[PDB]
């Protein structure tokens, strides 16, 4: 069983910068190393055949180098079309094995989220439940901290977060944060707050609503 | 040409069985070796079975040996994977892939130069439950702009996936679909859409959800109202 160890695992690049991805092998395997590219929501693609020999319709910008335990894929200028995951695979010996993957990300300027908060639907309310939702839209970098506060005190219990992958249009990330309460506990508190702490500011961005209606 | 298309993926209990197919086209099939490869949720790629241009010389990794059987029909140009003794860990996307022209040049290697779209296979005891669709309208109180954001929560369903469109596919730009998160055997997904704050209640915004597994379909008007 060959172990292919890929470095780096994560890596952010400025469109423009050359990058080097390493694929180490626990054993020999001479030229029997191949490299695949997988874009977001797409299937893997063959790039480099036997760690030097490319396929075709691929830029010249991609170079495969190596023999023995260490093989490297060079990407001379990084372009937006180029970000996704990169995998190495060894055919030398069955069982064919792959390496963990090298995720590439587009380093762009920092960007503040636009947050909007949503109280439970009146439709939801019949079913005895209340979901309060906050969207944290188009921010960069990905690391954002979101806290729920009910009448001022932090609520940990019942929260489910979801981050999107990096956008192809502008390199941003997005995030949904959901707090789920029962209609009963919901009809007993007044204020719902969602606070986002991002690099971009020293003060937590906060969006709130007061229960009330008609 | 050289198109591979998988079918047959779905929800299976641990221990049950599933049979996947891969249709080839754009090539002379009997001249090529093919393989099955699975992508796992944590995005890893693992090889699970190889099969020659003529049948014989089936190869498996130690993990699959005994539960899966790789077959082909060189006539009907179809690759198969018969899975049995399924267990949770087999949950993943299966891809059929083909290997370069196979010659007796005294043993050589095997790259995968063409890949399928994948079929998803989920091993779970959780039961199919369709979603609940709730409209997320904003409070007509005191937003900040020319644009208003709207959403839809798809909650309490199993298994994945669900399809969510805005205005039947019309409303394309300013859409953010967030990846489903599984909790207490049901997934929850959200979708948001940003439109100009003029076409507000005036023009109707509807989110279209379909959950094929439950053969369920909901159309939920939101109109950016006064709550």
């Amino acid at each position: 069983d060959e172990l292919l160890t890929q470095s780096p695992a994560t890596l952010s690049v400025t469109p423009g910068d050359s990058v080097s991805l390493s694929c180490r092998a626990s054993q020999s395997i001479s030229n029997n190393l191949h490299w695949y590219q997988q874009k977001s929501h797409e299937s893997p693609r063959l790039l480099i055949k036997y760690a030097s020999q490319s396929i075709s319709g691929i830029p010249s910008r991609f170079s495969g180098s190596g023999s023995g335990t260490d093989f490297t894929l060079s990407i001379n200028s990084v372009e937006t079309e180029d970000f996704g995951m990169y995998f190495c695979q060894q055919s030398n010996s069955w069982p064919l094995t792959f390496g963990g993957g090298s995720k590439l990300e587009i380093k762009r300027a920092d960007a503040a989220p636009t947050v909007s908060i949503f109280p439970p639907s009146s439709e939801q309310l019949t079913s005895g439940g209340a979901s309060v939702v906050c969207f944290l839209n188009n921010f960069y970098p990905k690391d954002i901290n979101v806290k729920w506060k009910i009448d001022g005190s932090e609520r940990q219990n019942g929260v489910l977060n979801s981050w999107t992958d990096q956008d192809s249009k502008d390199s941003t990330y997005s995030m949904s944060s959901t707090l789920t309460l029962t209609k009963d506990e919901y009809e007993r508190h007044n204020s719902y707050t969602c606070e986002a702490t991002h690099k971009t500011s020293t003060s937590p961005i906060v969006k709130s609503f007061n229960r009330n209606e008609c | 040409e050289v198109q591979l298309v998988q079918s047959g993926g779905g929800l299976v209990n641990p221990g049950r069985s599933l049979k996947l197919s891969c249709a080839a086209s754009g090539f002379t099939f009997s001249s090529y070796g093919m393989s099955w490869v699975r992508q796992t949720p944590e995005k890893r790629l693992e090889w699970v079975a190889a099969i020659s241009g003529g049948g014989t010389y089936i190869h498996y990794p130690d993990s699959v040996k005994g539960r899966f059987t790789i077959s082909r029909d060189n006539a009907k140009n179809n690759l198969y994977l018969q899975m049995s003794s399924l267990r949770s860990e087999d949950t993943a996307l299966y891809y059929c892939t083909r290997h370069p022209f196979y010659r007796y040049d005294g043993g050589n290697y095997y790259a995968m130069d063409h890949w399928g779209q994948g079929t998803s296979v989920t091993v779970s005891a959780a039961k199919t439950t369709p979603p609940s669709v709730y409209p997320l309208a904003p409070g007509s109180a005191a937003q900040t702009n020319s644009m208003v954001t709207l959403g839809c929560l798809v909650k309490g369903y199993f298994p994945e996936p669900v399809t969510v469109t805005w205005n039947s596919g019309s409303l394309s730009s300013g859409v953010h679909t967030f990846p489903a998160v599984l909790q207490s055997d049901l997934y929850t997904l959200s979708s948001s859409v940003t439109v100009p704050s003029s076409p507000r209640p005036s023009e109707t915004v509807t989110c279209n959800v379909a959950h094929p597994a439950s053969s369920t379909k909901v159309d939920k008007k939101i109109v950016p109202r006064d709550c």
